[PDB]
């Protein structure tokens, strides 16, 4: 549920090349 | 009658224009403006590089060009400010001429000081010393031609392959040599390219005497060989580059010897730098310091062709056909006092500066305001203060700047009369 | 520079003066790795 | 199975990660960032502050007594960039595990490299040796103290520029200390003091055969603000380092630690006579009679140094003309290293990068929050090897700042 | 004329003590 | 001027800054007023261990 | 940080170049019951007896070398030992008082020191007397320092 | 970078606090605030009385 | 949170002078 859509915004982070929100997500989701 | 706001853009462009005008000699300096610029009040050592030119390859495959050259830097320290503090009396306010009269004053002090900071640098430690008892005169038959000489020692070593040189006369010299003032200012500019050439010859009264050395007899000891190397270690285990300029040797004793002195070692002839051909001329070697009583440190490093220990790479780097020997002399050239000529290449001397750091506004008591000289290449600050002991204000020019003898190897120093 | 995996037999583990108390039955945490930070890690194994 | 984008960001991720977990020490340093930014000149030799030091100035009127000032420097040199050049193959690009893998490989060695460095350099060149013919342990009677008689010998120096002070004990020497280690981290941290932690990366400093030497002359360092260099510019002076002249440096290394018999610590800013012998550790051995020392010797009772120069005295007396060296590591030893806050400072700059300016590599540049590092992470293809090249720099200096407060605790110097 | 306007302008210029621009019609005025 | 107190200590200060153009920096004063005395010495006492005479 | 060195330099030197209740032993500071001294208890033992505390409690300090010596766990207290949110603390600006060479002192005749309220100055006014410090004749006083 | 009244606030909150903070022995002395209290730069004597007995 | 907030409180304290202000926001963030 949010963990899925948490990682589908930092898939689309990563896969957009933005490291700084990439991780703030990752910092979220753990 | 003037504002704070006139006061201050009167003399900044007062300074700007005064010391633009005046130093020929800082002009001829290439400017040099550190990539860092810093807050601190001690300025860091500038490490700045000393290109040597690759040579040109030919041909549409370069993949096998390699011959990555040895990278060698210079370290430039920038000195306390060179400041002319004074008091503003009221005459000098009374109106703008007598403002702009002070302020011409206090920056021709300090164009002169720096002019005279240059000249005791190319005098001091200037490698390429020419020396006959003969004075500089017009005459072929018992005199000297300065510019011949300099401009033969300069072709021989093959130091300026492209730009040109810059020769400096004392004005007895200056005169002597048969160059006229008529429709010249004082320095010998006529009052009027970039890319090449801009040979010039110049009189500079600032050229120091240089005192013979009262040393005899004084003989190397032991087998020094020295090498260019682009790092070490300092104490705290990090990588630093090394001053390859100055290379420190073992005599018998360095009584009677200081920082003006010349050498030229019996046994070491010079090198073209891009041939390695042993030349004629016996290699000329000037000291910086006198580190003790038996060590002593000398301008060019003499790296010997025939090291077998030496680096391709650090062959390139030769100026000496053969290392100091067990028990060479090293006979002192400059043997009577006479007042110096100095000529230098295009990079042989480098002014660097960077803006000095102050926070304005933050004290009511002084107000201070940066200037730059981008002509001459100096930064400084200009400062004013009002003092009730003086019912006026007091004022404060500082220059901060560094001057460095990039390439000690390509300043030349002449000095006639060394009869005995 | 990482770690070491020591294996002792049982026997030479208890001569060798190794406790078992918050261990499991072979000397290993009951829960970056300790080894990548470079801790070595003795185990015993029959 | 990877666009370029997610191999910038899970590698610069991986970096950060893996540089920051195993990597306890230099986290442990005071960052420091200099404004120069200077741009692959080797940066600078950076002229760092150090705290000044000043007499009473009591009185009403005080009219020219801030002229005085010293305004000591220290230097710091970053070098070269720490590189890991390699290739990336399709076995590593397939999958986001083998890529992290991959790059978490690689962000170790260089985080290993980091931990040795600051390792190697607080025990090559800390101060304030603490030696003790017992091994570190619990029992009071046949055991030795290490945490007790450094934090004491902190306080007493009055080094400890109060934020606390950071122990790192040997994995050997801390488990024979009383440490439970079980709810705490790897390293002993907390997701006397709880600085205390362990680290594997600590040196072992060997013996030193020097015997029987003593001091050349009668020496007096002085601390110097600046000095004339070849140009006859005004350069600063590393007051940390002092050259003594001794009778013989034979056996004399770079981890030696030395302390002349007769000479007392002071306390640095109360200026009294303390018990402890003044510890020093030798930098360089420069001839056969000429070391370098690393803590300056600057004697109170010494009437050649004018008053601001005294506020800086940290020794009982100058060195005699024959006094004894005293070696002090005389047995092998795994080194403890304790250091105030202040000792160790890790200097960084952001790596100059000309982003997209040139087509062909593509560059992004790292910073590291927990450990002052700055790096750069460059992707080239190669065709030659039809794979792409990879490299991560890593441009740092750590600097041993304030060599005094590093301290090096050497148990088991039975004889 | 040119040359009195451009003074009046350094004058304005000089009493709020800009150089750059005192500089920059100064230099227009050579 | 500002002048400050420490209340914990019990000493009362002053805060001074003013420009210098003799140094180009701006000078800082921190003064602390105060007086110590040592009333009733006879309560207060020094331990000195180890006189073995 | 320089200006509390000067204050606490002050204070510390003051208590110990002023301080009058004296206690020596000849052994050292030590949680040995046999064999070393226990400061704190003879400190507290001599300000009781003499009854110069108001019952507040005394505070005791210690230099850093006695106070490891003393076996304080110094854990669960302040860098000083202050128990942060017997109060013995520890202080490094506690001076070394050295030793005095003065052997053959004795008192010069026979001295009686009373407490006087005030006294006449120079313009005639009365002025208190500090009824601290007495004035001593003794037979020599080489060797004696404040 | 820092205005005045930055400067001023900082400097007397860093002093108050690292003041109070780095003085034990100080802190367990007396705090005595003299009753006459009057804009003079001369040191006066001040009487304190002791305990009467 | 209101610790971003007390802490633009402190530096308007700080750059206006006030320093017992500036104290009392510091007493109240720790």
């Amino acid at each position: 549920a949010n963990k899925d859509a948490i990682r589908k915004q930092m898939d689309a982070a990563a896969s957009k090349g933005d490291v700084e929100t990439y991780r703030k997500l990752k910092a979220k989701l753990k | 009658a003037l504002n704070e706001g006139q006061i201050v853009t009167l003399a900044v462009d007062e300074i700007i224009e005064t010391i633009s005008a005046i130093t020929p000699m800082a002009q001829k300096a290439k400017k040099y403006t550190p990539p860092a610029a810093s807050m601190q009040r001690s300025s860091n050592t500038i490490w700045m590089p000393v290109e040597q030119e690759s040579p040109t390859q030919e041909g549409w495959d370069l993949t096998d060009k390699a011959t990555g050259l040895l990278e060698l830097n210079v370290a430039v320290n920038m000195g306390e400010p060179d400041n002319d503090f004074f008091q503003l009396r009221a005459d000098d306010l009374r109106d703008e001429t007598a403002y702009r009269r002070r302020i011409q004053s206090a920056a021709r002090k300090l164009a002169n000081n720096v002019e005279l900071k240059v000249a005791n640098m190319a005098a001091e430690m200037g490698s390429l010393v020419i020396t006959s008892p003969d004075a500089i005169g017009t005459n072929t038959a018992d005199a000297w031609n300065f510019v011949a000489d300099a401009e033969e020692i300069m072709f021989s070593r093959e130091l300026n392959r492209d730009m040109g040189t810059s020769y400096f006369f004392n004005p007895q010299d200056y005169k002597k040599a048969g160059y006229d003032l008529t429709k010249r200012d004082i320095f010998g500019r006529i009052p009027e390219r970039q890319v090449a050439g801009f040979d010039d010859v110049l009189r500079s009264p600032k050229l120091p005497v240089l005192t013979k050395s009262t040393a005899t007899g004084i003989t190397v000891s032991g087998a020094q060989s020295f090498k260019p190397v682009a790092w070490q270690l300092d104490n705290d285990g990090n990588k630093v580059n090394v001053d390859n300029r100055f290379a420190t040797v073992t005599l018998s004793a360095t009584t009677g010897m200081k920082r003006g002195d010349k050498i030229s070692f019996a046994g070491v002839k010079f090198l073209g730098q891009m041939a390695k051909n042993v030349l004629a001329q016996d290699a000329t070697f000037s000291v910086v310091r006198v580190v003790d009583g038996t060590h002593v440190e000398i301008t060019p490093k003499p790296v010997a062709l025939d090291d077998v220990s030496l680096s391709p790479e650090q062959r390139a780097y030769a100026n000496v056909n053969t290392s100091l020997a067990d028990a060479m002399a090293v006979n002192i050239l400059n043997v009577k006092d006479a007042r110096t000529n100095v000529f230098w290449a295009d990079d042989a001397i480098r002014i660097v500066s960077q803006p000095i750091p102050a926070n304005h506004e933050l004290f009511a008591g002084m107000k201070t305001t940066s200037f730059s000289i981008p002509d001459v290449g100096l930064n400084g600050i200009f400062a004013t203060q009002g003092d009730i002991s003086t019912l006026s204000g007091l004022c404060r020019i500082a220059l901060w700047y560094g001057v460095n003898a990039t390439r000690p190897e390509a300043i030349g120093v002449g000095l006639p009369g060394q009869t005995a | 520079d990482m770690g070491t995996s020591y294996f002792f037999n049982p026997q030479d583990y208890k001569k060798a003066g190794y406790d078992l108390t918050k261990r499991d039955i072979f000397g290993r945490i009951p829960e970056i790795q300790r080894q990548v930070a470079g801790f070595d890690d003795v185990l015993r194994s029959p």
